């Protein structure tokens, strides 16, 4: 029939877009989960490097 | 007072109160007005730890030498004391720093003479 065929267009088109919604969303957690780990790494060499040259200096001043 | 200069040179100190509405320049009295609980001594220390001179602003350069330390203190009671100690060793400032030390148990005379022989 012609609406069995059209409401198993209905089940695809909604399959579909749920399966391209949830692309979205997912390309969108791996992004954000890289951005925050890579600030996390960004902010490390900060966090140590000073460390390390505030020793240096104490060091060199004792 | 006529062989005095102007004291004209703008001294950035870190904190922002100080550095935009109340200058601090080189040449200049200003005491620190504190309570009894509050923070002063850390103040104290973090203007030690952080005053410049800036003279791109001022157009000059020609160099950065930075300040020598004269630390005249009058009757503190070794909790100050070692706040002060601890800070200056961090940062390095005691191969620049004189320090008058007149603890608390010591007797409360030569406080009149401490900051005279720290002048």
């Amino acid at each position: 029939s012609k609406l069995e065929a059209i409401l198993s267009q209905e089940v695809e088109a909604e399959i579909q877009a749920l399966l391209q919604e949830a692309e979205a969303k997912a390309e969108a957690v791996k992004r954000e989960a890289e951005e925050k780990a890579k600030a996390l790494l960004q902010a490390r060499e900060r966090a140590l490097e000073a460390q390390y040259r505030a020793a240096l200096r104490r060091a060199e001043s004792a | 007072p006529v062989a005095r200069r102007k004291p004209e040179q703008f001294i950035q100190t870190g904190i922002s109160t100080i550095d935009v509405m109340n200058t601090l320049v080189r040449g200049q009295k200003l005491p620190i007005f504190s309570g009894s609980g509050l923070p002063a001594n850390e103040i104290a220390a973090q203007i030690a730890r952080q005053a410049t001179v800036r003279p791109d602003l001022s157009g000059e350069g020609e160099k950065e030498e930075p300040f020598a330390v004269v630390f005249a203190a009058m009757g503190i009671t070794q909790r100050e004391l070692s706040y002060f100690i601890q800070e200056f060793e961090r940062t390095g400032a005691l191969s620049r720093s004189v320090l008058f030390l007149n603890k608390a148990d010591d007797p409360t005379i030569e406080r009149i003479l401490t900051p005279r022989m720290a002048l």
